[PDB]
């Protein structure tokens, strides 16, 4: 078949798009999910629980690495996330294949979010409904972006996304500083994620990820299960 | 309103109008029946004659897909013969490609993606037409299958479909298909499409049979005048 | 078929009526005719109209 | 909550909720039908209804469960129409895994696959999202059975016990108080626990000629379709 | 009426009222009266002009050596299926070397003309084919309709006011099968008296009759040649 | 959410009189009858006590919009 | 008990109901659709209930409605807004009708034009039992009408 080759997204007479501010309506219904930057890497810290206990934890996740040391997180809608992160897998490949690098955390970022931001003029399509947090060690000093549907980009030290966001945004500033080591920026990832969650916070309901310069990786529910002990 | 215009929107209660808006535009064609005997399939169409001008052996709703394969067509007579047209083209790839003579569960599993396809977009309708696939092999027995608008379809020992659809197939499972075979099949189908279609709403109409199986010897062909002029002397029988 | 004498049935629609306080007299009066006949089944048929 | 053509195509509503997918959702439950997936200790088994409403219809093309691969079956929901097309997909994806990578494909990469292509009807605004459901089985080394579901929205994830159709929400509860007190699983405890779910749910207490069962098992990881004669032996070893 | 715009949407009645839409084109064209006998077949036209100097608009189109055509809608689209009509008729006659088949010939009409009825802003066209011709089986009259539906018959009539020319058909039927080319131009030739109104009828500028014949090829006869078969007529009862 | 609940046991520890009145008997059928019952429920609650005064579902007299014509 | 016609407006459903008016020497009795709608609240319930006592006493007796979709529109849920008062009309006139105290003297006969339009309720089998249609004069009986 073919398109619709017009564009569904127009300005308002007071000079807002506003299907991209619906589109951040759905973000901030999303799950809560915090990254937090502290000199030697950095921590991000999502909020996964299954509607029932017939559901296999195991099998989907949230934190994905995209290369050696870059991971990804999210908080939005579920189909529109393993879209753009397969796009994301495979625009590290492009720059590799030219380059023979691993490439900035910088330079992702700047083809990531160009994608939204052509998704959300062209033709015959509504825009993406997530919002992301990328992470990566490039050249010792670590990196912390978050994108956004409209398809900007920023460079936060410490944020949140999802429900309860801007409660969030005021308890990381009362708690982060310049001087904190990997395994404290855990500590008060878990410390702000408990403000939002339920009773029992498992070893399963959450999903840690982190940084250093040894690159990315994810964390077990084995140490999880020790962070999330003794924790509050 | 405004949920109904294209096919691509669903309704608030999550089903689709366009399709079902055509599916009625299949009862006001006339009614086709076709029943499989032990040993064959044998179709009945009963022919509206509308005016005297027509020819006798016009516009037939009857039509020839394959050397072994019959349509029979029931709905808005220019798309009967476009997927006509199809199937016809759809059989040639098969033994061109694959050497042999194609099965009836993978023809009119071709046939019913193809109209599936036009239930998705807002640029092009969907078919108004149903019609039925019947056939025989010498390794598979006889088939007969049938498929909606929609583009679901299913096997049958003996199906009906247009105007009187449950006063046709009322009398249907009153036969025994099992055991007869396809000779006293053809007095019995014309039979129970004497008893419909009351002289009121039509003055006169037209007997249009078709026949195939291994007494036909595979090929798909038309009966012979004697043999449904048999049927039609067991016509005035049922004022009994 | 079984109490005859204190079953109360309510087609939710005689117990309204133009005048002012008529048809909250009536929920008063339905009710302290229950407490009088203390075994006693309020019965109140299709209740959408009240 | 509604503003412009958020109703009829797939945008965004002003909650951020958009009505297309989930009206789609409830174009499963029009089947009038209900599926259900358990996983066992070494063994995986779907079991759902058919309900045959003629005497006139072949009996045999009925089927819901499907072969995909040689060792992956499904189970498919909602209208019958979409539901065919997408297994015609799913047979068309796992061959092309086989000959771009030589070896068999997993059962999660599948319905990944499967959820991709789901996904993009609910990202233009000109297609219609398949009204339809999925739930594979499969016997995958170092992870033996696993059970995965695909809705109409994209969304996917791999499951213990599963239920998709009508009575969707009665079963899941009634199977989450059997999963959770943790009894071990055998091979006929599963065909016994899934059997009981719609046969509670629904009650019924049936005859073995309205239901069929798929099975795969790690000492035979062909994915079979039982007998009505051997679903006959658990259904008379369920009556104690 | 939203169910009344594109030829895509179905009514909830189930009747696209775009294809009924255009079966009012075909009814504002001037009448025109085909039929055949055992060896032959005639098809006669009735033009019309605008005022008296301007010249009468023809409608008999020679096709082939043995088919031949006559419209009835408007002209544009006539043109466009006429030099399709050619264009189908030469190259099986450059392939085969041997005259296509009449009934072969409209089939092709068929799924040319149901194309533009199932897509999505793409009108249907609006004509009237009455077609004659010869297979190897004798004549053959042929009606087509913009809902794609073309029409095995022995004797049609399509156009402004053809009800009344359809009843003088029925009850003449039965003598068609027997006459030679004389009089059964002229049965055709009265059926075009019964379309019109009581004061004039055939003044030899305004009619057109064509005939293929089973040793003769498709010939037009136009407004001095008509006056052989035009004479011979008795008048018009009152 | 224990609305009448706890009115119920604040007029069981009272020392006060306590005066219980349904807020949906103002509207009587005579004219007038509304007027003079409300002004002799706090008369009532001048002349007897120190007394606390419940009136329960003010929706029926305390809404927004009138009419005056009815 | 209960018959209901529907249709296309032209087919003739007032001209049945006009000839059993001429047949059948019985109490007759009309009503409009609209009739049963009041200012005053409860007036309409009333009238049903008036008209239904009425065809009580005269015990063989045949009750017409005309336009039951003025009455008989679906009802809805919503909030800050919405008519209710003929709703009340309505389900009187189910339960005058049929439901508790049933009686078997009064034949009701409807007619509407459209039904999609109507409540579920009022067309459920025992209210409005016999629900025949009027398609258009095919071909030949337009030859018998004119
Ligand atoms: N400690 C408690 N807190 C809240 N509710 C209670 C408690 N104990 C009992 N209840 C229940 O709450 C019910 C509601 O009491 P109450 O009528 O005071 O609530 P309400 O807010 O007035 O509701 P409404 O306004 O609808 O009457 C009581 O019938 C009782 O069954
Ligand atoms: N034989 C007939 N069949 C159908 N309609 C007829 C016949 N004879 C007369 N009529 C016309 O049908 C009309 C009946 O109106 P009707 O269709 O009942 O209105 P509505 O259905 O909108 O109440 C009368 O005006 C009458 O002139
Ligand atoms: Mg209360
Ligand atoms: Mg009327």
């Amino acid at each position: 078949e073919r398109g619709y080759s017009f564009s569904l997204t127009t300005f308002s007479p007071s000079g807002k798009l506003v299907q991209i501010e619906y589109a951040l309506a759905a973000v901030a219904g999303g799950a809560p999910s915090v990254g937090i930057k502290a000199a030697n890497g950095v921590v991000l810290a999502t909020e996964k629980k299954q509607k029932s206990i017939l559901y296999d934890e195991r099998s989907v996740h949230k934190v994905e690495p995209i290369t050696k040391h870059i991971g990804l997180v999210y908080s939005g809608m579920g189909p529109d996330y393993r879209v753009l992160v397969h796009r994301a897998r495979k625009l590290a490949q492009q720059y590799y294949l030219v380059y023979q690098e691993p490439i900035p955390t910088a330079q992702l970022v700047q083809r990531v979010a160009s994608v939204m931001q052509e998704y959300t003029q062209s033709g015959g399509v509504r825009p993406f409904g997530v919002s992301l947090l990328i992470c990566g060690w490039n050249e010792g000093r670590p990196y912390l972006f978050q994108s956004d549907p409209s398809g900007a980009y920023f460079a936060w030290k410490a944020t949140a996304m999802g429900k309860n966001y801007v409660n969030g945004k005021t308890f990381l500033e009362k708690r982060y500083n310049e001087d904190l080591e990997l395994e404290d920026a855990i500590h008060t990832a878990i410390l702000t994620l408990k403000e939002s969650f339920e009773g029992q916070m498992t070893e399963d309901n959450i999903e840690v990820g982190i940084c250093n310069e040894a690159g990315f990786r994810r964390l077990t529910p084995t140490e999880v299960k020790d962070y999330l002990a003794a924790i509050a | 309103t405004g949920y109904d215009l294209s096919a691509s929107t669903f309704s608030p209660d999550g089903r689709v109008f366009q399709v079902e808006y055509a599916m009625k535009a299949v009862e006001n064609s006339s009614t086709a029946i076709g029943i499989r005997c032990k040993d064959g399939v044998v179709f009945g169409v009963e022919k509206l004659v509308l005016s005297k001008l027509y020819e006798e052996g016009s516009n037939k709703r009857l039509f020839n897909v394959d050397r072994h394969v019959g349509m029979a067509v029931a709905g808005l007579l220019a798309d009967a013969r476009s997927l006509a047209d199809i199937a016809r083209e759809e059989a040639s790839n098969f033994r061109s490609n694959f050497g042999y003579n194609i099965p009836l569960k993978h023809l009119a599993d071709r046939v019913a993606m193809y109209v599936h396809a036009y239930t998705l977009y807002s640029a092009v309708r969907p078919f108004g037409c149903s019609f039925m696939l019947g056939s025989y092999s010498v390794n598979d027995g006889a088939q007969l299958y049938m498929i909606d608008p929609s583009g679901v379809s299913y096997g049958y020992w003996g199906c009906a479909i247009g105007k009187a659809r449950q006063a046709a197939k009322t009398e249907i499972e009153k036969l025994q298909m099992k055991e007869m075979t396809c000779r006293d099949i053809v007095k019995e189908v014309a039979k129970i499409i004497y008893i419909v279609h009351d002289e009121v709403k039509d003055k006169a109409f037209e007997l249009e049979l078709s026949w195939v199986g291994e007494l036909t010897n595979g090929r798909h062909e038309i009966v012979p005048k004697d043999i449904r002029e048999e049927a039609e002397k067991y016509a005035k029988e049922s004022l009994k | 078929s079984q109490l005859d004498c204190n079953f109360l049935k309510v087609v939710s629609s005689s117990i309204v009526d133009k005048y002012i306080g008529e048809s909250a007299r009536l929920i008063r009066e339905m009710f302290n005719y229950a407490r009088d006949h203390q075994p006693c089944i309020i019965f109140m048929d299709e209740i959408d109209a009240i | 909550s509604s503003a412009g053509f958020d109703r009829h195509i797939t945008i965004f509503s002003p909650e951020g909720r958009l009505y297309q997918v989930e009206y789609a959702f409830k174009a499963i439950n029009q089947g009038g039908l209900t599926s259900v997936a358990v996983r066992g200790k070494d063994c995986a088994v779907i079991v759902t209804q058919k309900k045959v409403p003629d005497k006139l219809l072949d009996s045999s093309t009925v089927t819901h469960l499907f072969k995909i691969t040689e060792n992956i079956g499904c189970v498919m929901t909602g209208m019958t129409a979409d539901s065919r097309s997408q297994v015609q997909r799913a047979r068309y994806e796992a061959a092309n895994w086989k000959y771009k990578y030589g070896y068999e494909i997993p059962v999660d990469m599948l319905c990944k696959r499967i959820a991709d292509i789901s996904q993009v009807y609910t990202q233009n605004a000109e297609m219609r999202p398949l009204g339809c459901c999925m739930i594979l089985i499969g016997i995958d080394e170092e992870q033996g059975p696993q059970v995965y579901k695909c809705d109409p929205a994209g969304y996917y994830c791999g499951f213990k016990a599963t239920a998709a159709g009508v009575k969707q929400t009665e079963s899941t509860s009634f199977l989450e108080k059997k999963v959770k007190k943790k009894f071990d699983w055998t091979f006929e405890q599963t065909v016994e626990t899934a059997i009981t779910c719609l046969s509670t749910v629904l009650s019924i207490d049936f005859k073995p000629s309205e239901i069929e069962v798929g099975v795969v098992t790690v000492e035979n990881p062909k994915f079979r379709i039982l007998t009505e004669a051997e679903i006959d032996a658990h259904l008379v070893a369920l009556a104690e | 009426n939203q169910y009344d715009n594109d030829v895509t949407v179905w009514s909830p009645q189930g009747r696209i009222h775009q294809i009924e839409y255009a079966m009012e084109a075909v009814k504002q064209g001037s009448a025109t009266v085909g039929l055949k006998s055992k060896t032959h077949a005639v098809l006669v036209a009735l033009k019309r002009a605008q005022s008296e100097l301007a010249a009468h608009q023809k409608k008999i189109l020679h096709v082939d050596n043995h088919i031949g055509i006559s419209i009835a809608g408007l002209t544009a689209d006539a043109r466009l299926l006429c030099n399709f009509m050619r264009q189908e008729c030469l190259d099986s006659r450059f392939v085969f070397d041997r005259p296509l088949p009449v009934s072969r010939l409209v089939s092709l009409i068929g799924s040319k003309t149901q194309i533009p009825t199932q897509r999505y802003g793409r009108r249907p066209y609006g004509v009237g084919l009455l077609i004659a011709g010869y297979d190897d089986m004798g004549p053959h009259i042929f009606q087509t309709c913009p809902s794609a539906n073309y029409f095995d018959c022995r004797a049609m009539s399509i156009g402004a006011r053809s009800q009344s020319a359809r009843t003088y058909l029925e009850r003449h039927m039965s003598e068609f099968m027997e006459c030679n080319l004389n009089e059964l131009v002229k049965h055709g030739l009265r059926a075009l008296r019964e379309t019109l109104p009581a004061e004039q009828d055939l003044t030899t500028k305004n009619v057109s009759i064509g005939i293929v014949g089973k040793d003769l090829e498709f010939t037009i006869y136009d407004d001095d040649d008509v006056s052989p078969f035009l004479e011979g007529l008795e008048e018009r009862p009152q | 959410c224990g609305k009448t609940m706890l009115a119920k046991a604040v007029a069981h520890h009272t020392t006060a009189a306590f005066i219980r009145v349904v807020g949906s008997e103002f509207v009587q059928k005579y004219l007038g009858e509304g007027p003079r019952m409300v002004r002799d429920v706090f008369r009532l609650a001048k002349e007897n006590a120190p007394a606390i005064i419940f009136i329960d579902e003010i929706d029926a007299i305390a809404t927004k919009r009138f009419d005056a014509q009815t | 008990k209960g018959v209901l016609m529907y249709g296309p407006p032209g087919t003739g459903k007032t001209l049945l109901a006009r000839a059993c008016a001429a047949q059948t020497k019985a109490t007759f009795l009309k009503l409009a659709g609209p009739q049963l709608v009041q200012m005053f609240i409860g007036d309409g319930a009333k009238l049903v209930r008036d008209a239904f006592a009425l065809a009580k006493e005269k015990a063989p007796s045949i009750i017409f409605i005309d336009e039951l979709d003025a009455i008989g529109t679906k009802r809805f849920d919503s909030e800050k807004a919405g008519d209710r008062e003929v709703q009340r009309t309505m389900l009187e006139l189910l339960n005058q009708l049929d439901g508790f105290q049933p009686n078997t003297q009064v034949k009701v006969i409807a007619a509407t034009n459209r039904v999609d339009i109507l409540d579920p309720a009022l067309l459920r089998s025992g209210r409005l039992d016999r629900k025949i249609e009027f398609p258009m004069p095919n071909e030949e009986a337009r030859a018998r009408i004119m």
